């Protein structure tokens, strides 16, 4: 399914599920084609004298595995770790994800007369996953089968267009599933001014009111904390943090201090 | 593959964990008759496990053993499947199947993690028959380095160790216990062994039989009444099938109560498992993995007026009878194997010093 | 980057009060996650400053709190394998902290499989319609207990320590499973040992003699089942193992505060009476039976092979 | 919402004499180890990351003192605030300060530094805390107060507390003290309006804890004829009703006079408040890291014990000690430096810094102070205190009272030691 070029290469990584362990193997169902189910091998769960079977893998989690090299009646289907000795891992778990999300939106295209029982999937997969080796780099195709799907970014979306564009998926499943994540972040103030030359800082103080309200966009002061409101910030862009961060401490570090008042984190 | 053997009369309200059998209703009842649904030396060595034909103590593996190499040394090898691993899952059924049949000793786990762990070091890159042929080779040196060097090298060892008129008890059924009474008794020695046994095996025979062959002086005494060789035991030699990680020993209904009942008289138990018997699983109580063989075999004979005919006729009357049995390891003391003469506690310290290390 | 030292003493500091988290092996996971960063910026140049940086900052995390071991066997596990990694190295610098962090993924994988192991190797002891006990509170025998649950029909009991009844709490656990267990108070441990078959106790240290170190009542269920001699199978994974001994100081026990055991309810009387309490006990090595462990079965006086090899008696001193 | 809390030092309804001179009412050592950091670590024991610690007197010692804890630095959860000795005298113009420098939001701890004890505090703060959520904040404050007996050694007529209060609404009534009082009597106009019932309860010690959100700076501002909490809480309840928990387990009490330095001197040992008990070592002192053993001893680092020196509840020593021979010492603590010699008794002393005993010396019930070369047969009985530098010598005896030191009019001596009566 998750590139129908099944048989993967020779060095590279990938991930599994461990469904059910063998008399002597563990015979691990392979996901990133339906359902076969490979195997282990023997040396390397380790580069030194570990020799043991149980305490490595579970019934039911997963790992990253590592493939030497797999033919195909030679018999070495081979599932161990050999030599992430500087190396990355989890980038292959991301792209697991990324392709079960794939598969998420698409399992469900399901149309509304419910054929569960065998609609041809590749009918509806194969078509839609075609051209998408338009560069040779496989953590490029990472980042451009994520860019797949953010179905406003590839706005050049012909070849193949199914339909007169993306139809059943871009009614609601393109918009549908957009899975934006985002964390509420409350970054405060306490500024005050007492003088003369606080009269004209407690106008200053307003006019700050107003200044993180219109010059450099912090959104939607109220009025919740009666001695001391809140300005807002939230990630759709998340470069928003440095800009209010460096324009508060330029606040502190040259408009405070010309004006002779009080405020700090 | 198989079917299962089905249930004879009731059951005690315990060992609901295990199955009983009969010997009036077998396995090949009805299966593949010409044996090609499994190979024909499992139904051979399963029908005639059901009839108790080869109950020895590595007897039992050496039969499992020519079956298997007559399942080994004559093995098609199938293609689309691979040149290693099409043996071992294949060979699932054989011991799913001889667990049906009547369940294993330990002993031929032991086999059985041997050949698995040959079969591996010989993967994909050699052509089947060379290959069969080098399994033979090592199949073949492994029996017979490990069982027979064991037992002439015991052999030296324990005529080392026990001298004149050393009165010794076996509890004896084995090819082990009345081989080292033989192979000491021949070379100017004296000692008077008795032997003991049990009701409903009745065996004590092999070994009495091959003592007398052999020209040794008997005496004979039933563990129904074990009270009487109380006072007069000299040192015992204990026939064991498997040796557990504890320090425990492991044979029958027969060596249940003399181990205890001579623990209370400072006369030192000495049993005998050579390198092949040092097993991994380690068990505690006696009722956990232990067979039980057809309950009906432990009848009378008083005239005809026998009680245990038609014992389904009236409401809850059962029967039952143990087999194997563990003995603690506060009692045995003293095992006999190769590299020395290692003690109870300290078993397992020489089974990972022969475990690729 | 140096922003490290502020958790290895909000660690210790949570350490000092009592000890984070609740449960038993979560402790094991918080701390090795805690000791994999040991080496983040925590740089050097050779590998003898580098053990010496173990050896002070490992004793202060010991002697800041006593009372556990679960952090000190492991940092003696760190110290022991990077000093073995060397040695295979040279038969200086470049390749070790790479396979340092390898290791460590190694055995902290491990430390997660270890009670579905325990899970898994339970289903070799118990038969149908006999009862059973166990004392006190462990998740690594209740996970023994449920997986026979959901293989058997039996009839546990259990008998509760009760300074705190850590044990009532099992005690309603085991009838949602449907076993139909009956709890008595600990004061018949003898009165129903007659009609006991089998009791099995969960540990929470075992020595370098291998002799355990649990919870209250373990001594008495010990030497009051051999007075049937019923085998006492304790459940132990191979992370809560100390190489200590009984003899370094006292606080081998834990004290606690004692109004566990009396209330402010009495009148006049507690003026003198000088209460005390220990939540943990001590159980000789020599009356115990087998390990329900992580490498599988072992005798209770085994023991020393295996810290052989998990630790390198030099530096188990440290 | 965040949790800090003002910590006072003192409240000037003076009982300590003369112990309040060099060292203050709150630098107490009571196992070698200084209150404040006893009090202190009751507030991180508990999380509240921020508090004030207020003082007023010798701003150079306990300026000093908290320049060599590990909380001088912010490393760890705490940063202390401390300020230095303008017009301070008590709670009042605490609370004045803490409503007119305004560093509270809402729903501080309001403790003396003074209080050592073991309640996880927010059990209640987040009762309290529904109460004023739901309830239109007619509730002011939650009190957690014991649960004890009518006979305890913390419950000495002091701080003795009967409270009438019901129990489903658990509200107070009556915050009526017995200082001397002995017959009783409640105000009857306020039971018909609950007629179901109330209860009365005198199973209680006030543990000095409460929590306060800043209402109480309304109330206690405005009503200035409030000073001290006990008539401000009355002057609450004739007119706002405040709330009430029974706590079940855990204990502190305000170690006012030195019948309860008696009473948690021989608790923290009897050891009623784990995790605090002082082996745990809170400050970074070498000097005090100290070995539990069987029967609650404990001895310090290079100990030098002497020979047949018995031991059986409740000791310490400390730290370059030299005891001598045949020691009978119960229930006692012991500082450190001390040239305690051969032979002498003891009978729950409380020894302090920089004393070296003489030979062949009962000490009893007594508690003493640095550099005092206490000399023979100083036998003394209950309630004995001896302090700071003062010498006695060839058995000066000391009957049940002794307010004694080395300034002339508090004590019972001159400019000059003891040495002649």
């Amino acid at each position: 399914r998750f590139y129908q070029h099944k048989f993967p290469e020779v060095e590279d990584v990938v991930m599994v599920n461990v469904r059910s362990i063998a008399e002597m193997g563990a015979y691990v169902s392979l996901l990133e084609y339906n359902n076969i189910e490979g195997m282990i091998l023997l040396s390397e769960l380790s580069r030194r004298r570990i020799r043991s079977i149980n305490k490595l893998i579970r019934i039911g989690r997963n790992e990253c595995v590592v493939v030497i090299r797999v033919d195909k009646e030679k018999g070495y289907i081979d599932l161990s770790k050999r030599r992430v000795s500087p190396e990355e891992a989890i980038k292959c778990e991301d792209k697991f994800t990324k392709s079960k999300t794939v598969y998420s939106i698409l399992r469900h295209v399901a149309e509304v007369l419910e054929y569960t029982k065998d609609e041809q999937l590749e009918s509806l997969f194969q078509r839609t996953a075609w051209v998408f080796d338009d560069k040779y780099k496989r953590p490029g195709y990472g980042a451009y089968d994520a860019f797949k799907h953010a179905v406003s970014d590839p706005s050049i979306l012909d070849s193949l267009d199914l339909n007169e564009d993306e139809r059943e998926v871009l009614i609601n499943n393109i918009n549908r599933r957009l899975t934006p994540q985002a964390v509420k972040i409350r970054a405060d103030i306490e500024v005050a001014c007492y003088g003369y030359e606080g009269i004209d800082a407690v106008k200053e103080a307003l006019r700050a009111g107003l200044n993180c309200s219109t010059e450099n966009m912090p959104i939607k002061i109220n009025l919740i904390a009666p001695p001391r409101y809140v300005m807002t910030t939230t990630t759709l862009e998340r470069t928003e943090g440095l800009s209010v961060l460096s324009q508060a401490m330029a606040v502190i570090k040259e408009k405070i201090e010309e004006k002779r008042g009080v405020f700090n984190v | 593959q198989v079917p299962t053997r089905k249930d004879y009369g009731s059951k005690v309200s315990l060992f609901s964990h295990l199955p009983q059998y009969s010997r009036q209703n077998s396995l090949t009842q009805f299966m593949s008759i010409p044996s090609s649904v499994i190979h024909p030396a499992m139904v051979r060595l399963g029908l005639q496990y059901s009839q108790g034909l080869v109950s020895g103590s590595n007897a039992r593996c050496i039969a499992l053993l020519r079956a298997l190499q007559q399942v080994i040394q004559d093995y098609t090898t199938p293609p689309n499947e691979e040149l290693s691993r099409d043996l071992v899952n294949k060979l699932k059924p054989y011991m799913s199947f001889l667990t049906q049949c009547r369940p294993l000793s330990a002993s031929m786990h032991n086999a059985i993690k041997f050949l698995n762990k040959e079969i591996t070091s010989v993967g994909s890159s050699k052509r089947e028959e060379e290959a069969k042929s080098e399994l033979r080779a090592a199949i073949d040196r492994y029996v017979q380095e490990k069982i027979v060097l064991a037992a002439q090298a015991i052999s030296r060892f324990a005529y080392q160790k026990i001298s004149n008129g050393d009165v010794i008890l076996v509890y004896g059924c084995s090819s082990l216990v009345s081989r080292i009474l033989q192979e000491a008794w021949t070379e100017g020695r004296r000692f008077r062994v008795v032997v003991v046994d049990s009701r409903p095996w009745l065996e004590g025979r092999h070994t009495l039989r091959s003592l007398v062959h052999a020209g040794v002086p008997a005496s004979y005494l039933l563990i129904p009444a074990a009270s009487y060789v109380l006072p007069e035991v000299s040192k015992v030699l204990l026939g064991a099938h498997a040796l557990l990680a504890n320090g425990s020993v492991m044979s029958r209904v027969g060596t249940a109560q003399l181990a205890l009942v001579a623990r209370a008289h400072n006369v030192p138990v000495l049993v005998c498992c050579e390198t092949y018997k040092f097993c991994e699983r380690v068990q505690t109580d006696a009722f956990v993995s232990n067979e039980l063989d057809d309950p009906d075999d432990l009848q009378c004979k008083r005239g005809e007026h026998v009680a245990l005919a038609n014992w389904q006729n009236h409401a809850s009357l059962r029967l039952l009878n143990l087999v194997y049995d563990v003995t603690p390891p506060e009692l045995v003391d003293l095992v006999i194997t190769e590299l020395g003469m290692i003690p109870c506690s300290s078993v397992p310290v020489v089974l990972r010093v022969k475990s690729s290390d | 980057g140096s922003e490290l030292s502020e958790r290895i003493e909000s660690f210790v500091e949570t350490l000092k009060r009592g000890g984070g988290p609740r449960s038993s092996e979560e402790m094991a996971r918080e701390t090795l996650g805690l000791l994999r960063q040991i080496i983040t910026d925590h740089r050097w140049s050779n590998a003898g400053e580098l053990m010496e940086l173990i050896r002070r900052e490992g004793r202060r995390m010991t002697a800041a709190q006593p009372s556990e071991t679960t952090v000190g066997n492991m940092v003696r596990r760190v110290l022991k394998i990077i000093r073995e990694e060397y040695g295979r190295l040279h038969g200086h610098y470049a390749q070790l902290q790479s396979n340092i962090i390898e290791a460590i993924n190694e055995l902290l994988v491990e430390l997660e499989g270890t009670m579905e192991n325990i899970a898994a190797q339970a289903l070799e002891h118990i038969h149908s319609n006999e009862v059973i006990m166990t004392i006190g509170f462990s998740r690594t025998v209740e996970a023994f207990l449920k997986e026979a649950a959901r293989k058997r029909k039996f009839h546990v009991i259990v008998a509760e320590c009760a300074p705190f009844c850590q044990g009532h709490e099992m005690a309603v656990n085991l009838s949602k499973a449907g076993i139909e267990t009956t709890v008595m108070t600990d004061a018949a441990i003898f009165a129903v040992m007659s009609r006991v078959n089998k009791v099995i106790i969960g540990t929470k240290t075992i020595l370098a003699n291998g002799a355990l170190r649990a919870v209250t009542g373990t001594h008495t269920l010990a030497l009051a089942a051999k007075h049937h001699s019923t085998p006492l199978i304790v459940c132990a994974p191979m992370f809560k193992l100390s190489p200590q001994f009984p003899n370094e100081e006292d606080s081998f026990h834990k004290f606690v505060a004692p109004e566990e055991v009396l209330p402010f309810t009495e009148g006049d009387i507690l003026e003198k009476v000088s209460v005390h309490c220990p939540v943990f006990d001590y159980v000789p090595p020599e009356l115990i039976t087998l390990f329900i462990s992580n490498i599988g079965g072992n005798a209770p006086s085994y023991i020393y092979r295996l810290m052989s090899e998990l630790y390198h008696p030099d530096d188990h001193v440290l | 919402p965040p949790l800090q809390a003002v910590l006072v030092a003192d409240s000037f309804d003076r009982r300590f004499f003369p112990i309040s001179k060099d060292q203050p009412r709150v630098l107490l050592p009571l196992a070698n180890v200084a209150l404040i950091d006893y009090t202190l670590e009751f507030l991180t024991a508990t999380g509240v990351q921020e508090t004030f610690v207020f003082c007023c007197w010798k701003a150079a010692q306990i300026k000093e003192h908290l320049l060599k804890s590990k909380w001088c630095r912010p490393t760890s959860l705490n940063v202390v605030r401390i300020i230095t000795s303008e017009l301070y005298r008590s709670l009042g113009d605490v609370l004045r300060d803490v409503d007119a420098k305004a560093l509270v939001r809402s729903d501080f701890l309001l403790v003396y530094g003074d209080v050592i004890s073991n309640i996880n505090i927010t059990r209640a703060l987040e009762e309290h805390r529904l109460r004023r959520k739901l309830e239109k904040n007619v509730s002011v404050m939650t009190m957690i107060f014991k649960e004890s007996s009518p006979s305890h050694p913390t419950r000495c007529h002091e701080d003795n507390v009967v409270v009438a209060v019901d129990s489903t609404t658990n509200r107070v009534l009556h915050f009526q003290k017995t200082q001397g009082l002995r017959r009783f009597a409640f105000p009857l106009s306020l039971f018909q309006g609950s007629s179901d019932g109330v209860e009365v309860r005198y199973d209680l010690l006030d543990c000095h804890i409460s929590i306060c959100s800043p209402q109480v700076a309304q109330l206690f501002t405005d009503n200035f004829d409030y000073q001290t909490r006990d008539d401000f809480v009355r002057g609450l309840l004739v007119n706002n009703q405040i709330h009430m928990h029974v706590t079940a387990k855990e204990y502190g009490a305000r170690v006012s006079n030195l019948h309860m330095y008696s009473a948690v001197c021989a608790d923290v040992i009897r050891r009623w408040v784990y995790p605090l008990t002082p082996e745990a070592n809170f400050t970074d002192s070498t000097t005090q890291s100290c070995t539990h053993s069987r029967h609650n001893i404990y001895r310090g680092p290079e100990v030098s014990l002497g020979h047949g020196s018995i031991l059986e509840e409740n000791v310490l020593l400390g730290s370059g000690t030299v005891i001598g021979s045949n020691c009978f010492i119960t229930n006692s603590v012991i500082g450190p430096g001390c040239h305690i010699g051969d032979n002498v008794v003891l009978d729950q002393t409380y020894l302090w810094q920089g004393v070296r005993v003489a030979a062949g010396a009962q000490i009893h019930q007594s508690l003493l102070c640095d550099n005092a070369e206490v000399k023979e047969r100083v036998t003394l009985k209950p309630r004995s205190v001896l302090t700071s530098q003062v010498v006695v010598g060839p058995n000066i005896t000391l009957p049940e009272g002794s307010v004694i030191s080395l300034h002339p009019p508090d004590a019972e001596e001159d400019e000059d030691d003891g040495e002649f009566s």
